[PDB]
């Protein structure tokens, strides 16, 4: 049984700037034994290397490889903005079944945002409907590490709360993030005050916003 | 260049079985491992089989017992067969070629749910810079086209992924940050369209 290994999870490098990726194997792999893959949001994964270091036919010069019995490395000498997608490392032609690595995000590197936070109360239709979904949203922030967290009466809520993340934003690197509570309309009716609270780096102290079941 | 192209059902009831194709065209035949992948939602990818000119036939232990890869040599394809399917195997399909692999096919979508076809419900998220948004919620199966204004606004949108709620049902959210000037002087509707319920919902946001 043989597993691969990548690491770091998240590499967040400048255009221009090298990236080293990692990837580690259990057993010792022979390094002709060992493939790349380039794969972008929505498309399929695009081969880069089928060995060591054999850049397959229509990758550009940028890409190299190299390691040896459980330590491989992929590299790119000088970051265009189409290389920052996710990569996979693949054991093919050792020992069945082939599987692949857990992956690695390369992401843009860009100056701390502190995210700008909304919060949307439920419409009075959707409360006409039974349920109350309550939304927070936290729009251009950098980095992804965000935490958001509901209060209904300054009580801690959980197991009640979904959460969505885009993609970095080609245009100024950002992300953007939103929490959907939702809770049946007697529930909803029981209590006051709903507050989302968000940590962020960019954030000096956590920041609350926050509105009343009636005002 | 060679190519690949597959199809099949992508969504099926849970308990019943899978069948996807693959055909190759523009390369030779034999020589060639042909290989089937799974990526469930946000992971990585899953090695699942491979086979050749003859049968050829290597599964993955972890659903060897429910998989069948068979071949038709007279038209160059090859078939993809899962039995028992759970909400689990919900992903992303490809047909490849090992020789590593080169070339991949474009991928079919596959989702398990025992929920039924719905239309979605669009909700205002109302502004008091500011932003305003859209709630869809209550569809199934993905996805929905959210545009604003018929397409006039596309500037500082952010439509967010859809999220599986415990219903079995899929919501997303639609928002837009806009300067407070024009809450009352432009108005903002939000589109929606969802085809597999053959649906569109024009939503005006006005200020709460």
């Amino acid at each position: 049984e043989i597993v691969l290994t990548q690491s770091p999870g998240t590499l967040s490098l400048s255009p221009g700037e090298r990236a080293t990726l990692s990837c580690r194997a259990s057993q010792s792999v022979s390094s002709s034994y060992l493939a790349w893959y380039q794969q972008k949001p929505g498309q399929a994964p695009r081969l880069l290397i089928y060995g060591a270091s054999s850049r397959a036919t229509g990758i550009p010069d940028r890409f190299s490889g190299s390691g040896s019995g459980t330590d491989f490395t992929l590299t790119i000498s000088r970051l265009e903005p189409e290389d920052f997608a996710v990569y996979y490392c693949q054991q093919y032609g050792s020992s069945p079944p082939y599987t692949f690595g857990q992956g690695t995000k390369l992401e843009i590197k860009r100056t701390v945002a502190a995210p700008s936070v909304f919060i949307f109360p439920p419409s009075d239709e959707q409360l006409k409907s039974g349920t109350a979904s309550v939304v927070c949203l936290l729009n251009n922030f950098y980095p992804r590490e965000a935490k958001v967290q509901w209060k209904v009466d300054n009580a801690l809520q959980s197991g009640n709360s979904q959460e969505s993340v885009t993609e970095q934003d080609s245009k100024d690197s950002t992300y953007s993030l939103s929490s959907t509570l939702t809770l049946s309309k007697a529930d909803y009716e029981k209590h006051k005050v709903y507050a989302c609270e968000v940590t962020h780096q960019g954030l000096s102290s956590p920041v609350t916003k926050s509105f009343n079941r009636g005002e | 260049q060679v190519q690949l192209q597959q199809w099949g059902a992508g969504l099926l009831k849970p308990s019943e079985t899978l069948s996807l194709t693959c055909a190759v065209y523009g390369g030779s035949f034999s020589g060639y491992y042909w290989s089937w992948i799974r990526q469930p939602p946000g992971k990585g990818l899953e090695w699942i089989g491979e086979i050749n000119h003859s049968g050829s036939t290597n599964y993955n232990p972890s659903l060897k017992s429910r998989v069948t890869i068979s071949v038709d040599t007279s038209k160059n394809q090859f078939s993809l067969k899962l039995s028992s399917v759970t909400a689990a195997d919900t992903a992303v399909y490809y047909c490849a070629r090992g020789r590593g692999m080169d070339v991949w096919g474009q991928g079919t979508t596959v989702t398990v749910s025992s929920a039924s076809t719905k239309g979605p419900s669009v909700f205002p998220l109302a502004p008091s810079t500011a932003a305003l948004g859209c709630l869809v919620k209550d569809y199934f199966p993905e996805p929905v086209t959210v545009s604003w204004n018929s397409g006039a606004l596309t500037s500082g949108v952010h439509t967010f992924p859809a999220v599986l709620q415990s219903s079995g049902l899929y919501s997303l959210s639609s928002v837009v940050t806009v300067p407070s000037s024009s809450l009352g002087t432009q108005t903002y509707i939000c589109n929606v369209n969802h085809k597999p319920s053959n649906t569109k919902v024009d939503k005006r946001v006005e200020p709460k």
